[PDB]
């Protein structure tokens, strides 16, 4: 069983640069797509990006350059970089486990979530 | 031979099942524009000589080269593919096995044989290029991935490459299947780290002398005669005849 | 690019009754929709993945369905317990796009 | 001038042959007069002695 948690929680001023880190407990972060997830209070959830396990990465584009996602090489921790951050996107965090499992070798519907507890960076 | 074609037949095509159950025969049969064939697109490797191997097989018996229980622990085995359907429900080849990963994770395998079945024996495999690179992460689990195969006269070295390619059966991926002979007394060796489509029914092989491959559309019934053609068979003493030069048994 | 539209805003019921939710996509996205449960506060659980099965041991009271554009949610029988917001989620296959709809609240009457 | 090809020495367990798993490939090719011929190499290499 798979259980994960964030790290790095506080606040930050205008134009600084948010880092919070997101460290793995119960298996590791060989196999599977681990994301960033974020909500402004009393509104959706977009999607930052997210990075493959191996550590390619896919960041969204409506918030391009102003963010790098790896995990540690010591393969049980992740982290968010955030330059520039502006007072507007205040959220809570959501580190996500995001799999992919299948039927057939084409409809990849299957995408899983297994996340934490939200990360409360106030700006 | 019915409908599939020997590409369909000796990968144990979906719509030739029936045709699993004879092992011994006289001569192949064909329709010239076999349809239900290699139901996974791609390219069978040299095509045209494994064609050669079948044309003077007397018997074969098939037999599970790596039974599906116990082979593959580690990995998990059914997968099918919607294009390769049967009666509507998504199934796969007989013969051959889709090792994807399992529980998250794709080890490394290296699934040998040593060959003892005094004959010659007869191998398929194939590996499968994805068409996307996000296929592969989500089918085995790795960017890259190499597959090697050994024998004491045989081994190459298999890199699947990633490209889209045009539309096959609605599915953009595709396989390459290979094979190869195994004399007796040697051992084939599987080793690989992704993109197999691993054996399930080696066939173990017979040669011999008087059959072959032909063409044909004619029904099948009773006969009893010596001198097949396409075009039927002869049944006189006579020592030309102008019917087909292709022939088959002892034939004027 | 791909959006997704979600009616209705909010639905109000009485605890037992039947419901029904839905999400609007802005193009061609076959079954790849997912969707969610999120109580007050609490970080949120997935339930409905495909559009099409309950998640591990998720009671009676669920099912999506639906396929192509327009899907939908059900509750055969509802609990008070599961008065919360759902969403849904698309999941575009190589360049992964994750993203998700509106999210509406299920109160009462 | 007319011929070239590039040679990544793979590694691999194979059986045993004479008792040593290790193989090589021998290789040839011709030389029209006026022809010169260029072993470029890095590793792995067995090079001509008698032509």
């Amino acid at each position: 069983q798979v259980q994960l948690q964030e790290s790095g929680p506080g606040l930050v001023k205008p134009s600084e640069t948010l880092s919070l880190t997101c460290n793995v407990s119960g298996g590791s972060i060989n196999s599977y797509y681990w994301s960033w997830i974020r909500q402004p209070p009393g509104k959706g959830l977009e999607w930052i990006g997210y990075v493959y396990h191996s550590g390619s990465t896919h960041y969204n584009p409506s918030l391009n350059s102003r963010v790098t996602i790896s995990v540690d090489t010591s393969k049980r921790q992740f982290s968010l970089k955030l330059r520039s951050v502006t007072a507007a996107d205040t959220a809570v965090y959501y580190c996500a486990r995001e799999k992919s499992d299948f039927w057939t070798v084409d409809s990849f519907f299957y995408y899983m979530d297994v996340w934490g507890r939200g990360t409360t960076v106030t700006v | 031979l019915g409908n599939c074609s020997v590409a369909g037949w000796i990968l144990g095509n979906p719509e030739c099942e029936l045709l699993i159950s004879k092992e011994s025969w006289s001569y192949i049969v064909e329709t010239p524009n076999p349809e239900n064939g290699t139901c996974y697109p791609g390219y069978f490797a040299d095509y045209e000589e494994l064609r050669e191997q079948l044309s003077s097989v007397s018997s074969f018996e098939r037999f599970e080269i790596f039974p599906k229980e116990s082979s593959w622990p580690n990995h998990t085995v059914t997968g099918v593919s919607a294009s390769c359907s049967h009666n509507g429900k998504s199934s796969f080849y007989r013969n051959l096995l889709w090792l994807t990963g399992k529980n998250g994770l794709y080890p490394n395998l290296s699934k040998s044989y040593a060959n003892n079945k005094e004959k010659e024996v007869l191998v398929l495999w194939g590996v499968h290029h994805p068409p996307n690179i996000g296929d592969q992460r989500a089918l085995y689990h790795t960017e890259n991935a190499y597959v090697s195969v050994v024998s004491s006269h045989y081994s190459r070295k298999f890199t699947p490459e990633i490209a889209k390619r045009p539309k096959v059966r609605d599915q953009e991926g595709r396989i390459n299947y290979y094979w190869t002979l195994l004399e007796p007394g040697d051992t084939i060796i599987f080793e690989a780290n992704g993109n197999l489509i691993a054996p399930r029914y080696a066939f173990a092989l017979s040669r011999g002398f008087g059959s072959g491959i032909i063409t044909s559309n004619a029904p099948m019934d009773e006969c009893d005669a010596k001198c097949q053609t396409p075009q039927g068979a002869i049944n006189s003493s006579l020592p030309f005849q102008n019917v087909h030069p292709v022939t088959i048994g002892e034939c004027p | 690019e791909i959006v997704l539209t979600q009616s209705p805003a909010t639905l109000s019921l009485s605890p037992g009754e039947r419901a029904t939710l839905s999400c609007r996509a802005s193009q061609s996205v076959a079954t790849s929709l997912a969707w969610y449960q999120q109580k007050p506060g609490q970080p949120p659980r997935l339930l409905i993945y495909d559009a099409s099965h309950r998640a591990t041991a998720i009671p009676a009271r669920f099912t999506g369905s639906g396929s192509g554009t327009d899907f939908t949610l059900t509750i055969s029988s509802l609990e008070p317990e599961d008065f919360a917001v759902y969403y849904c989620q698309q999941r575009t296959h190589w360049p992964p796009a994750l993203t998700f709809g509106g999210g509406t609240k299920v109160e009462i009457k």
